[PDB]
């Protein structure tokens, strides 16, 4: 297979364009001078995530490819936003499919899904990630951070903002290098040498809750807990898993390019065996997907679908396997928020493990027939693509060659898809691989009104972003382990458009100014996932030859339709069609 | 005093009950002090070695020895939640209202760590509930600040 | 021996916990995706140093291991404190040992070790690095830094703090781009083009002395020399080295992979011969180790100072140079490191024997020498002093598996050690490899008082850190060579707890506030050296099989004792026992 190296980065609270124009384009522009690169593709998403895939000529040494990529990325790192740099950028040389899933459940229902995920993140994932052959490890859930859930009513009552909160956290959750008594070079006759210990990271919600934000003129104290709820909770809330319908987390493990499948899996089990004796009570490992006695089901809903609606679809999938197929299926491990493609609120995946072969006699109880029957049962689910598969027609990129921009490229894409649909004798299921534009809330900050009021634009933008998007402030120590601190609005003050107006910013003169005084807003459409191909804006189109036609005939026709598109729109073949 | 002194400080530190009895019998200075002014009784109180505490007190250890920052063995026992050591020290005459150089008392320290059984024994032995440290703060302020309603109960 | 790679970082003025929790953990958490890793071990210490050692399977290519580690580290660089990034975080192959150790001494008594180290850095080290067959070259000491040694009494006199000093150095020891007259794009017909040269880095103590801190209201100037002594000195003062009692620097030189030992040694000696003509007076090269060197270790008690250690090392040198004058050519005494730790209470002497041929009879061989030496030093009081010549023993790691914390892991360790003591039939000399907790000075800043007085936390913490720990401010140019500038208190104002109260910080209203107004302190115990194993808190335990027991039996007993420890304590075997 051509080896591929993946760069991943994140920007908390960023929309797709923001990610693309501050991160993705910057990396791409700097991926020069790397040997044997066949092509590069990227997605920039409204989850705040970018993935850049660099695919190398067959025969390329994946180690050299990875090192060359990492080194260019290193020279580009100072060009990226500080918020992106501080999340950690990763570079992996991995297969894109899973080798295995390590599930973790709590048999005594002592621990919620969130607890279990933190336990895995904080106690298991690093040692697995260091096991030789392990290319990529996905946590099905999130590590805890310290979560400061801000209340805008209480902030405004005390004439405070998220900026004051972030400032206080950085000042009061600090790890200070303070020197030594009797330090070198010392005076003659010194008797005592001892470290000076000053501020140290906080370790608990109790300690965060008593951060001192201010002292009122009257002498009363405003503590962080007087304007926020303080709790441990995920760095993010996007991925939730279940094992046979019960709360779970786990690790999805991808094989390092060129490593040995069987050796790596055994190294993994051996590492798990070291951890088990120290689990808290109730906690237990399950094995829901070991790579013909397994398969996957993909769930892909339209952009716009929420966590609740993806979950309803996954509940249908899971139910089918635990009822209609309960004689063949041993388990289902289902993940809401991550799928084939990676991360989104509109996607899911179910890993299905079958009973022993010898106990599924009959060709109707073998994987091929089970997957076919499942796809057929799920083919009627509304506004979802749901199918079961183990783990070919064409792979086309439409390309913006002339700075046309997203809206025009979408119109060209639609023109091509309409033309393709008039040739059903030659092309079947010609479709975009990506996502459709969805409504977004465009808010305009009035620079004039802000200046007239003495309200700083940086205080406005921090207030907006930190409250509605979240902001990674600094690190703390949870039960001995370095983890993140995040500030964000408590959920109920960031749900609806009118909530924008309840957030106040402090002017230079000390007055509190509501957001409504200096902003206006409207609905518009934009992209939840912007694609690029060899550094240019792109839209991936999949399809296949119609029955009784060669792939090459299907491709020749696509090329002909492509030659009639608006000026500045090109194309290229990738993946299986390269 | 002695090289036995240094040995007694090390033995009390590391909890070595027997070696403490021996060094005692050989005339080690019971009130030998290290460079930060900690005596064997400080060291046994901090590290929770109850039996070493008792043995040193029977041998005339100064119950109110103060380190170079004004802290007494009771401050250390109270701060580190060693209840039985706190009782023994108070029975041997530990100053329940001793203040360190910052005006901090054993009650302030037990209160800040939420060591409630210790708070109770301190108050039983006459701890001044209104004693202020250098910043004006009482054990009650400490309870309000830390959000410990159970401790706020006890101290009214 | 399995190949190993060491990551080394420095955080000047940082305590062990500060280093561990802002650097070590962050690095360890990023050590994934690295092939062939058997285990990872780290130490974080009170001299502000971290060493992380990664040990690879036998037959791993050490260059490939090194590059994979370095890339993962480099991608984590923005996660580390600035102060650490500015010191450089090195990644080197560490399983190699030395071709040769060159000493550079001065015999006239005219140069300090810092003077000799600067000479070596500027005039010798790079020519030796380019010598045929030479790989890594380690400098013993540093090039000069410009040392600004502050006086708090003079600072407070003029209402200044170290913050003002650091600001003034950045502003007045600066070198910035100022553009050109007549540069492109010009007015057409322009004839004048000339670079604009504005401030240039400072080059001398005199120039640093004239930096203008402020002009008083009566028009008198306060110059940096009015608040500080200014001299060229070392970048740090942790280590004092002597060669036969004389100040010394030198070079530790490794052989490049594939080169010849004998030709490389000869090429080094010839290169040093060329430099001899240019040496200043008294400078001499010595050769304490070149491919019968033994060691003497020195360990003082908790909190012992550099000066007390020096006295012991000086008795050690004197002994060898009088009582073993027929057998000993040199003693290279290093104060501030040993094996098992850095710190002011540790030291080691490297003793170079005269030729075998000049030491007739068994009484003059290494083994008789070291036994006499140990016998004689067993007198020395308040130090452990031991002479030694480098399938017996075992190397065990006790591991915190459940967030127990340092105090609990130490209690578990002590339990295991008390049990191993009860089986002298089977186990001998079971002991910690590391260091015990020691007194430290805990200073708590009072946030309410700081806020009531208008004193900023950042001013407080910079003033404390910069005075007591030192701070690398920026670079200057010494005789044409870029070098570091450090601020730190003059030694006499940073020695004892009472000196804390001589440091003032300036409030927003302009009043000077002493430290004592907003802080309190107490003595407590904590670690001067924290250890981690495979990413978890750890304590290494060494030991051996008793008289005629196998190591296998001894290990089995340790395993059985280890199974009775408190909940959440695990173990592993490492090094020779892996
Ligand atoms: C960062 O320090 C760790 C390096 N270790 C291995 C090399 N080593 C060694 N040092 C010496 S001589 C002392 C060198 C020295 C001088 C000043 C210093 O001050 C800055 C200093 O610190 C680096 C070292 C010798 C010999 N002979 C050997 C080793 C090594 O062992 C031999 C047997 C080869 C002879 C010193 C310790």
């Amino acid at each position: 297979a051509p080896p591929a190296v993946t760069i991943s980065a994140s920007y908390p609270g960023a929309d797709a364009k923001t990610v693309q124009d501050t991160v993705t384009q910057v990396i791409e522009q700097n991926m020069n001078g790397i040997d044997n690169l066949m092509y590069m593709s990227s997605n920039s998403d409204s989850t705040g995530t970018v993935q850049i895939t660099l695919t190398f000529e067959s025969g390329t040494d994946a180690d050299i490819a990875q090192v060359q990529v990492q080194n260019k990325l290193q020279l580009a790192m100072p060009l990226l936003p500080q918020e992106v740099q501080q999340q950690g950028v990763s570079v992996e040389k991995s297969s894109s499919s899973f080798l295995m899933v390590v599930g973790v459940i709590n048999t005594d229902g002592t621990m919620t899904q969130e607890d279990i995920s933190d336990y895995v993140a904080a106690n298991m994932k690093d040692a697995i990630s260091r096991t030789s052959g392990v290319g990529d490890v996905q946590l099905f859930g999130s590590q805890y951070a310290m979560r400061i859930w801000m209340n805008p009513n209480e902030l405004n009552k005390f004439q405070l903002t998220p900026v004051d909160v972030i400032t206080a956290i950085k000042a009061q959750n600090a790890q200070v290098a303070a020197g030594q008594l009797g330090g070198t070079p010392p005076v003659k006759g010194q008797q005592l040498n001892a470290s000076i210990i000053a501020q140290t990271r906080l370790t608990s919600t109790e300690e965060f809750g008593k951060i001192l934000l201010k002292v009122n003129q009257d002498g009363s104290r405003v503590l962080l807990r007087d304007v926020a709820k303080i709790e441990l909770g995920g760095e993010n809330y996007d991925i939730i898993a279940e094992f046979n319908g019960q709360p779970a987390s786990g690790l999805g493990i991808k094989l390092a390019t060129g490593a040995n499948a069987l050796d790596t899996a055994a190294a993994i089990r051996a590492e798990l065996a070291k951890m088990e004796p120290f689990f808290p009570s109730g906690l237990k490992i399950v094995y829901p997907y070991d790579t013909q006695g397994v398969f996957m089901t993909m769930v892909q809903l339209p952009a716009g679908a929420t966590q609740e609606r993806t979950q309803k679809v996954l509940n249908e999938v899971t139910h089918y396997y635990l009822t209609k197929e309960k004689n063949n299926v041993e388990s289902v491990f289902a993940v809401n928020g991550f799928g084939f493609a990676g991360r989104g609120q509109n996607t899911g995946i179910a890993f299905v493990s079958l009973k022993d072969w010898a106990d599924r006699p009959g060709e109707e109880n073998k994987v091929e027939a089970i997957t076919m029957r499942a796809t057929r049962a799920f083919s009627q689910i509304k506004d979802a693509m749901v199918f079961a598969f183990n783990l070919t027609g064409f792979d086309f990129e439409l390309i913006d060659q002339a700075g046309l921009g997203h809206e025009k490229l979408t119109q060209a894409r639609n023109q091509l898809l309409a033309e393709a649909a008039k040739h059903p004798d030659m092309l079947t299921s010609v479709r975009p691989n990506g996502l459709e534009d969805t409504p977004q809330f465009k808010i305009d900050i009035d620079q004039e009104k802000a200046q007239a009021l003495g309200v700083s634009i940086n205080d406005i933008n921090t207030t907006l972003g930190a409250a509605w998007g979240g902001s990674y402030v600094n690190d703390f120590i949870d039960r001995g382990r370095v983890k993140k601190v995040y500030v964000m609005s408590e959920a109920k003050y960031r749900m609806l458009p009118d909530d924008i107006g309840d957030w106040y910013v402090r002017a230079a003169d000390g007055q509190m100014v509501p957001f409504s005084a200096f902003s206006s807003s409207r609905w518009e459409y934009g992209s939840p996932r912007l694609e690029r191909y060899n550094g240019l804006p792109s839209m991936e189109i999949l399809g296949q030859a119609a029955p009784g036609k060669s792939t090459g005939e299907a491709m020749e026709l696509m090329e002909q339709l492509a030659s009639k598109l608006p000026t500045g729109v090109g194309y290229d073949w990738t993946g299986m069609s390269y | 005093g002695s090289d036995l002194g240094k040995k007694l400080l090390e033995a009390a530190r590391a909890g070595r009950d027997d070696e403490v009895r021996i060094l005692m019998a050989n005339g080690a200075d019971v009130n030998a002090a290290d460079v930060v002014g900690w005596t064997p009784l400080h060291l046994a109180a901090y590290w929770g070695h109850l039996e070493i505490v008792e043995v040193l007190l029977k041998n005339g250890a100064d119950v109110n020895a103060y380190d170079t920052l004004g802290s007494t063995p009771l401050h250390l026992a109270a701060h580190f939640g060693h209840l039985e050591i706190v009782e023994v020290l108070l029975k041997n005459g530990a100053d329940v209202n001793a203040k360190d150089d910052n005006g901090i008392t054993p009650l302030h320290l037990a209160a800040n760590r939420g060591h409630l059984e210790i708070v109770e024994v301190l108050l039983k032995y006459g701890a001044d509930v209104n004693a202020q440290d250098k910043f004006g703060k009482t054990a009650f302020d400490i309870s309000i600040n830390n959000g410990n309603e159970d401790l706020a109960e006890i101290l009214q």
